């Protein structure tokens, strides 16, 4: 059996990291059969590093205030979460961010240890009014998907480190929709249209091929049941 | 458009266009090949159909939105696939209706089909100004469920400071969607997202930014649901945030606002996005109908027994000789009307606010409460063939199953209503015909007769402690008019000068000034010999701007009065009046 | 209706018609004088401007 | 139901426009004689009705009805046909009254129908008559709707009128849940070959059957196969017995068009859900599964009949022959040596069916044509090529060919030497645009047909067949179509009341031997005496598992469907069941029309069509009003001048189109230089200034 | 019921049918 | 401003067209006459040259003359004068 | 933590022509989609065989009846639309059927040439009497999905040959379900248990392997290819 055609992946470059790929022409109905799978894999199948839990000096019991900073304690958290970062030593690897005197703290104000790095130093994190120094201790680790705030196994037995929701996936948003190209010459085929916004940790083209890989190594499990089979074939590129 | 019908309509055009490309020796061979349906033609037909608008029409054609131009595109099968939003303007339903398709030939014809009669240029009705492409039955309950708020749902705004952080705030809609794909967050649960691409409401932005609180790249934490973020993703970028559960009236208001403040090419795209979201969420809405969801009032029998005692005492009084026939008949009618209303109120009290049979109505999607009251509860009183009520009355409800005599008595009104609907729909045509025959010479002639005479309107008659409450019917009397004489408050100075359109802002300013009489120019005093002038006629209702200098504004005003005639029910009450 | 007695008197008075309404034209098949039939509209002169025509 | 009809209009009676809305209204005497539900929807409501079930015609022409006379509150069995006159004078009881094993009205009082027509209430002493059973008011076509007492009169009328329009399918499967009027209305319809005298089968074949009566002489029945009906359907017929079966007088032997095992079966049972699916079933639209197309579950047959005649003309006699004027040789590869096509030829649109030719006469050809015949050495002929060609959009094999000839004693009309007819068959599948409908008046066209793999499938993997919309159920007051959806599932799964210690309160009454039913079991529910709102709910908590013990439909009657397209499950349980739907005869192949340029009437030059002629659409008046309201003068004039009458305009625009030039601007039509002449014929001097 | 070889269609009815349907085509 | 990319018949937008004309009827006749001119242009190219000019804008592969006329009007490449 | 291991697909056989396949572990929210994507291919893209057209001697077209048989021709056609045949070679090989005398012509009474085979010899095609003689030759072919009856005029066939619909689909019923443990301490996984049942033509293992091949050979075009 032969597909009697070949779908072509024709990329398209929107703003620096907002590519929009299209695949055509798929035989009906394969748009949905692989669109949702691509979406889910891109979303929750790529490794990546993110912050897990932090601790702010002077918040032990007072849980919404910080001396000398405009932002409260319930805003710094959702201000850090969106801090793109990459790591390679898979283990809790704490970092420290401190700064004194009146001024605006930024991503580049923190000194990452060996193995971890930051990809957006110009990010606004907080502003110290005057004559007040802030010190924070973060924990960075790897993973996949989106793990909500992992309530540690202390529920009080901890020094007061706030656990924050983690965003491991390098991509941030994915959508798709199919069409009906060439209903007479192609006899009602499909035209998949992806749209992937990617965090600036990796391009939106090196974060799809990896999904294709991790998916071809998962659908193979089945295909490695009777090698001498007969499916639909595409052929050479 | 079925490829067969397209190939029949466009036979000459394709016959020509397949001669340049030497697929046929001459026009005769081309005609023969087309009548044989050779494979070559299907490639040419797609090249000739491109950008060739066709006029679709449905009979009867009551108002000027019954014939609309469309950009066709070939389709397999034998059905004329119609868009779901133009089903209201046409009044067509898909239970076996049929539509006629015509083709324009000349260049002027195609220009008119592309400029005047196009589908996406007629959103607002020419009679009242409201929109006609607005969502309806399915898209309405879709958006209603996409934007409704549910207290206590999953992932709700927890904040329980004292032992941990809030645990209900998100970095941005992206993280919210990521956490909603998992089971963590519900789409209808109050949260606190941080938006950076939706303009905050006037109230917030006023203080948060003040100078210019634009929303291209500046964040503003807002506490809402996730559904409403996904909804406001649909509306334009500049349009402010809404944060209100989207009943049908709210959607009408929003679409009318977009139709006023924004161009015409944005409203159509917004409506398409809204229909898409509405269908997609109506499917996930979980709105089914099972006879285990048609609840019956818990204590109907007690009310029925009370009113039975009442009616039996009345009938015994009659039998005794106290009151004649008609007296007891009317007393029984009154008693049973009271019983019907009290059982309806009990039913409405019993139903939960999330019951499917009751949410399909609450969201203005379709139907009304009376129907539900006749499904569960009591049917009420059944009219006679002549028109008088029956003193029985029909007690059971269509969910308990009627008896034999009840059904036989109901058939009377059931058939009479059908006959009367036939007669009324047939007789509204004559009224429309005379209206059009009397007012065909009224067409805009000159830009301004430059007269001074003019009528006056109320505009929120003053009040004792209300100082000024809007007149109820102002949107149909003082909107889309042009002031004839400069309007001023107490001596003060000018508040609004002659020659304005009396829109929303000018109306608000005038009402603030506290004036309850504004002299407005009207076609009742136009000074042109034959026809009226654009300034006297006021603003057009379809375009939203001043009328043109060629509009046949007589036939429009005749059709607007004659079209809704089919809704006229009932000294005479209804259409005869 | 009663076209006979509507014609037998117009002819006497030697009366004339103005073709002013939009049902006389539809009766005699002439182009209706409303909308895109008005003279100001259906007598437009359309020719490229000299600047653009220079490029050709 | 075409018989048993009574039309107040026609000769010797009133008319349709000169009869006020008083003979239309239902009279309280119609109870038992004329059905109030069944009647047309057009401008005939009340003028054309249908007889009841139990009614009977007097010797004079007055309609009777049977009652049971009760004497001293003791309901007897003395049936007595009362007319309409002697019924009001008496007092009629109610059909469903608590009689206790003898004919005694258990309760002290009873409902009645007194003379005037009112619905009074009396003691159990004056009651002398009582109906024989409920559904007396209901006609035959209406007595087949399950749960009629739950539907509104409008929807019940539409359902009763949308059953005589169904089409006979190829399998003709019986309905899973109907009423008692199925089996007793097919054997009387006259399309079920009924064994005459009790005998024993001797020999059966698709063509005929033979029964060997117990007394010598046998009898052979001849079933009609693939006979065309009057409306184009198929009149097939097939035996339902073996070569040994014993039969008794009255038993059914051969099924009919819409029958199955000798009882009415107008449609098929389909698994239906009641959710709105992504906007494809919007405002009465319906979506189907490809299974209904692959497995020929709604395939129907249609047989059309074309006919041509060869007469004698002024120049001679028309001849039906294989020879033909200038024509190819690939348009004759299916005609027999003597013209008419051969049975079995797969014809299509435009092909030739009968080879006809008529004398041309005599003319004179211009140079360009004479210098062309000489080149191609084909001297002209004196015949016209007027054959019988298949109309537009029609195909399918050629079944039968009938031929009559005056020369062969085959009498025919005046001046007709030959007359041929050709029958063309066609198997039509279900296709978007074909109307469907249930028993309860709900209808709709088919808008989308999803592949079998993207359709809400139950937890087992079974895809729903049709997907009805919800917003149509409430506001139309036809919740009947929901109850049978619930029951339809029960009778499909099969139940067993758990009363192995004591019959539960809810089901301690209805029948015996109905507390359990094998899966896929048939049931019935008479019109006004059937299941009860409190019984289904009791029959819905026992829905024995399909293969592995797993109840799919919870107590409320709702499953948990998986979204076949997105993959994940829907967040709320959906209602699913088995509904009995029928394919109506309003297919798109009949409606779809078009016309680029056809024939025009001779007297009035407006377009005109017929059997094989397009016909042309009618641009009415209100359409002109709308056009004027738009201000589109050119489009209106074009629709009025160069598309209806202006002969010098139609050709002058067609030439422009075909040559690719500009369409000439519409001037003043030529239908204005004729008004001036028609005036001047009256001595009226009209001048254009 | 009252037909030699008719199928067995269980009924939900509760009452009797003293008189059986006439010869529908009798009219 | 910024709304979206129009598709087919809806391009170019009318809101950006009604500024080149007083009302919609004038624009209708404008486009009709420009399309008639363009179509005459295509015919007469065979024999001796003529004075008809256009299309001023480079057309597409197979594009109707009315759409070319509308694209030219939207670009401000030809003026008119009402009656 | 990025819990690191590999999903392992194991098979549990229930009957001859049906079986379950358990795949675990998977990332949360990934089980349903994977199961649906396998099912959506199993039901549409499995290659099989099916008779395309048949020809009978005594019948010219399809709307007639054969002398002696009980059912007319279109009934034999319908009964022949359930034949489960598994052609091996890729070409329109033909099969023959000839029966005389009274009896029943059951699908198991067809003489299949070398390469093809009938997998339900208990099917019932038609029934004959003493005067019945049934001879029919069928055309088996190859393909996937479902192709409607190929018009006779389209090909150059004689009047006798009769087209028939073809249903190439070895799979009969496919479903699935997940068991998302997702113990709420941030160490979660899924467990997809597909369930497949075929029409005795090909075992479930082969169906699933062909589905896996069709998905792998088409997800690769989005692989490092780009
Ligand atoms: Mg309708
Ligand atoms: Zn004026």
């Amino acid at each position: 059996m032969l597909i009697s055609q070949r779908p072509t992946l024709s990329e398209d470059v929107l703003t620096d990291n907002r590519s929009q790929f299209v695949i055509e022409p798929l035989e009906p109905g394969f748009g949905y059969t692989l669109g949702n799978s691509l979406r889910r894999t891109l979303l929750s199948s790529i490794p990546g590093a993110a912050v897990t839990s932090i601790r702010i000096d002077g918040v032990l019991h007072e849980f919404t205030t910080v001396p000398g900073v405009k932002e409260d304690v319930t805003e710094i958290i959702l201000n850090l979460k969106s801090l793109v970062v990459s790591s390679e030593e898979d283990e809790p690897v704490t970092m420290y961010l401190r700064k004194q005197g009146p001024g605006e703290v930024t991503a580049g104000d923190i000194v990452p240890p060996a193995g971890v790095t930051v990809h957006n130093p110009g990010m606004h994190i907080a502003t110290l009014n005057d004559k007040g120094k802030l010190e924070v201790e973060l924990v960075v680790e790897r993973g996949r998907g989106y793990v909500p705030a992992v309530q540690n196994r202390a529920s009080g037995a901890e020094i007061g480190r706030i656990p924050v929701d983690s965003i491991y996936s390098p991509v941030l948003k994915v959508t798709y929709k199919v069409d009906a190209t060439r209903v007479e010459q192609r006899t009602d085929f499909d035209k998949l249209i992806l749209d992937v916004e990617t965090k600036n940790s990796i391009s939106p083209r090196d974060a799809l091929a990896s999904a294709g890989k991790t998916l071809v190594e998962l659908f193979g499990l089945a295909r490695e049941l009777n090698v001498e089979a007969e499916g639909i074939e595409i052929g050479p590129s | 458009l079925p490829k067969l019908m397209a190939l029949e309509l466009f036979k000459p055009f394709v016959m020509k266009r397949l001669v340049d490309l030497n697929h046929a020796q001459n026009i005769k061979s081309a005609k023969r090949m087309v009548e044989r349906q050779r494979p070559q033609v299907w490639d040419v037909l797609e090249e000739v159909i491109a950008e060739h608008p066709v006029l679709l029409n449905r009979a009867p054609t009551l108002h000027r939105l019954g014939i609309q131009a469309f950009e066709p595109m070939l389709v397999e099968g034998k059905a004329i696939q119609l868009h779901p939003l133009v089903c209201e303007a046409f009044n067509a339903d898909f239970d076996g209706d049929q539509m006629a398709v015509h083709l324009p030939l000349s260049a002027e014809a195609q220009a008119e089909a592309r400029i005047l009669m196009l589908s996406s240029n007629n959103i607002l009705s020419p009679a009242s100004g409201r929109p006609l492409a607005m969502p309806r039955l399915d898209m309405v309950t879709g958006l209603y469920y996409l934007t409704t708020e549910v207290p206590g749902d999953t992932g709700e705004y927890q904040p329980a400071s004292g032992d941990h952080p809030e645990t209900g705030v998100y970095s941005s809609p992206a993280e919210a969607i990521m956490a909603a794909d998992r089971g963590v967050l519900s789409v209808r649960a109050k949260i606190k997202v941080r938006l950076t691409q939706l303009r905050p409401p006037v109230e917030i932005e006023a203080e948060l930014f003040g100078h210019s609180g634009w929303q291209p790249g500046d964040a503003w934490m807002a506490e809402t649901t996730l559904g409403r973020v996904m909804f406001n993703e649909l509306l334009p970028l500049g349009y402010p945030f809404v944060n209100k559960q989207m009943h049908k009236k709210v959607q009408a208001a929003i679409i009318n606002d977009l139709a006023e403040r924004y161009p015409m090419i944005v409203v159509a795209q917004t409506v398409d996005k809204l229909k898409d979201a509405g269908f997609y969420w109506a499917t996930r809405s979980g709105v089914t109908v099972s006879m285990a969801d048609v609840l019956v009032p818990p204590r109907k029998k007690e009310i029925l027994d009370h009113y039975e005692e009442r009616a039996d005492k009345v009938e015994k009084q009659f039998q005794r000789g106290a009151l004649n026939h008609d007296e007891r008949n009317e007393a029984l009618v009154e008693i049973w009307k009271e019983a019907t209303d009290e059982v309806g109120q009990a039913l409405r009290e019993h139903y939960p606010d999330d019951n499917p049979i009751i949410t399909i109505v609450d969201s203005g999607a379709t139907g009304n409460f009376t129907q539900t009251r006749t499904l569960a509860g009591m049917k009420g009183l059944v009219t006679n063939p002549k028109g008088e009520f029956i003193p029985r009355p029909v007690k059971s409800s269509f969910r308990e199953g009627l008896t034999v005599l009840e059904y036989f008595i109901n058939t009377h009104g059931a058939r009479k209503g059908l006959a009367d609907t036939a007669l009324r729909t047939a007789d509204s045509g004559y009224l429309t015909r005379r209206l059009v025959d009397v007012s065909q010479d009224v067409i805009v002639r000159e830009h301004d007769c430059q007269t001074e005479r003019g009528i006056v309107v109320e505009l929120a008659e003053r009040a004792p402690d209300g100082t000024l409450i809007r007149d109820p019917y102002i949107e149909t009397s003082a909107y889309a008019r042009t002031l004839g004489t400069d309007a001023v408050d107490e001596a003060g100075n000018v508040i609004v000068e002659r020659g304005q359109d009396l829109g929303d802002p000018e109306i608000d300013a005038l009402l603030a000034a506290g004036i309850t009489q504004v002299k407005v120019r009207s076609v009742l005093t136009c000074a042109t010999s034959t026809g009226v002038c654009a300034t006297c006629y006021g603003r057009s209702m379809a375009t939203g701007k001043l009328v043109d200098i060629g509009e046949a504004v007589g036939i429009v005003a005749a059709q607007s009065i004659g079209e809704p005639g089919t809704q006229l029910t009932m000294i005479t009450g209804g259409l005869p009046r | 209706q009663e076209t006979t007695r509507v014609l037998t008197d117009a002819a006497i008075n030697c009366r004339s018609d103005k073709l002013n309404g939009l049902k006389e034209n539809v009766i005699i098949g002439k182009l209706i004088p409303a909308g895109t039939g008005i003279n100001r509209y259906r007598n437009i002169a359309v020719q490229p401007t000299e600047e653009a025509r220079a490029a050709a | 139901t075409h018989k048993r009809r009574l039309s107040a209009l026609g000769p010797g009676g009133l008319s349709r426009e000169r009869a006020g809305l008083e003979v239309r209204d239902v009279h309280p005497s119609h109870y038992g004689r004329m059905c109030p539900i069944e009647t047309p929807e057009g401008p005939n409501i009340g003028l054309i009705g249908s007889l009841s079930v139990y009614a009977r015609v007097n010797p004079f022409g007055f309609i009777e009805t049977p009652y049971r006379k009760v004497v001293d509150g003791v309901v007897s069995d003395e049936i007595v046909y009362l007319t309409a006159d002697e019924e009001d004078r008496h007092v009629v009881a109610q059909a469903n009254s608590p009689i206790d094993a003898d004919g005694r009205f258990v309760e002290p009082r009873v409902l009645v129908r007194r003379k005037a027509g009112e619905v009074e209430y009396v003691p159990s002493s004056e009651v002398d008559y009582m109906d024989v059973s409920p559904r007396q008011m209901v006609s035959v076509a209406t007595a087949m709707i399950p749960f009629l007492e739950h539907d509104d009169a409008n929807r019940a009328l539409m359902g009763a009128n949308m059953q005589r329009q169904a089409v006979p399918l190829v399998r003709s499967e019986a309905p899973l849940v109907g009423t008692g009027m199925e089996l007793r209305a097919a054997i009387d319809a006259g399309d079920v070959v009924v064994a005459e005298e009790s005998g024993v089968i001797e020999e059966v074949s698709a063509d005929y059957i033979t029964v060997m009566h117990d007394n010598g002489t046998r009898r052979t029945y001849r079933m009609r196969k693939f006979a065309r009906s009057n409306h184009g359907t198929c009149a097939n017929q097939c035996p339902i017995v073996d070569a040994g079966d014993r039969v008794e007088a009255g038993q059914v032997i051969a099924d009919g068009p819409c029958t199955d095992d000798g009882e009415m079966a107008l449609g098929k049972n389909l698994l239906v859900a009641i959710m709105p699916w992504e906007g494809h079933n919007y405002e009465d639209a319906i979506i189907l599964s490809n299974r209904l197309v692959e497995e020929d579950v709604l395939t129907s047959i249609h047989i059309e009949e074309h006919e041509i005649d060869a007469r004698d003309t002024k120049l001679g006699a028309e001849e039906i022959t294989r020879d033909i004027p200038n024509i190819s040789d690939e348009v004759l590869a299916d005609l027999d040596e003597r013209g008419i096509v051969r049975i079995g030829a797969e014809v299509r649109d435009g092909d030739i069916l009968v080879g006809k030719v008529t004398p041309k006469g005599e003319t004179e050809l211009t140079p360009e044509e004479r210098l062309l015949r000489a080149i191609f050495g084909e001297k002209a002929r004196e015949v016209r090529d007027t054959s019988l060609k298949v109309p537009h959009g029609e195909s399918g094999k050629v079944i039968g060919i009938r031929v009559f000839s005056r020369e062969d004693e085959d009498e025919l009309p005046a001046g007709v030497n030959e007359l041929v007819r050709v029958y063309v068959a066609q198997k039509r599948k279900i296709s978007d645009g074909d109307k469907l409908a249930g028993r309860h008046g709900n209808k709709g066209v088919i808008g989308k047909i999803l592949p079998v793999e993207d359709m809400p499938f139950l937890a087992d993997g079974t895809p729903v067949d049709i997907i009805l919309n919800t917003h149509g159920v409430p506001r139309r007051m036809n919740i009947g179509q929901i109850l049978e959806t619930h029951l339809g599932w029960c009778a499909h799964s099969g139940w067993k009341v758990d009363a192995a210690k004591g019959v539960p309160d809810w089901a301690a009454r209805l029948p015996d031997e109905l507390l359990e039913a094998q899966p896929n079991a048939i049931v019935s529910t008479p019109v006004f005496d059937g299941a009860q709102e409190a019984e289904l709910q009791g029959l819905l908590s026992c829905t024995l598992p399909n293969r592995d013990g797993d109840v799919l439909v919870d107590a409320d009657g709702k499953a948990m469907l998986f979204d076949g397209r997105s993959g994940e499950p829907f967040p709320y349980p959906v209602t699913v069941g088995y509904m009995y739907i029928m394919k109506l005869h309003h297919l798109v192949d009949d409606k779809i029309h078009a016309r680029s340029t056809g024939p025009y009437s001779m007297i009035t030059q407006q377009p005109l069509g017929g059997k094989a002629q397009f016909g042309g659409q009618r641009f009415g008046e209100m359409e002109c009003w709308a056009m004027q309201a738009y201000g589109a003068a050119y489009t209106l004039q074009e629709l009025l001048t160069i598309k209806s009458d202006d002969t010098v305009g139609r050709v002058k625009v067609y030439e422009a189109i075909v040559k690719g030039e500009n369409i000439p601007e519409p001037g003043i039509p030529e239908s204005f230089k004729v008004l001036l002449k028609e005036l001047q014929s009256l001595c009226l001097n009209v001048e254009v200034l | 019921n009252s037909v030699p070889g008719a199928p067995n269609r269980v009924s939900f009815a509760k009452l009797r049918e003293p008189l059986e349907v006439p010869g529908l085509l009798d009219v | 401003g910024g709304y979206d990319t129009p598709l087919g018949i809806t391009n170019p937008p009318i809101d950006e067209l009604l500024d080149r004309v007083s009302s919609k009827y004038a624009l209708v006749i404008y486009a009709a006459k420009r399309a008639r001119q363009i179509n005459d242009y295509y015919n007469q190219l065979g024999e001796g040259i003529l004075e008809y000019v256009g299309p001023l804008v480079e057309p597409g592969l197979q594009e109707k003359p009315l759409s070319i006329a509308l694209r030219e009007i939207h670009a401000d490449l030809l003026e008119h004068t009402e009656g």
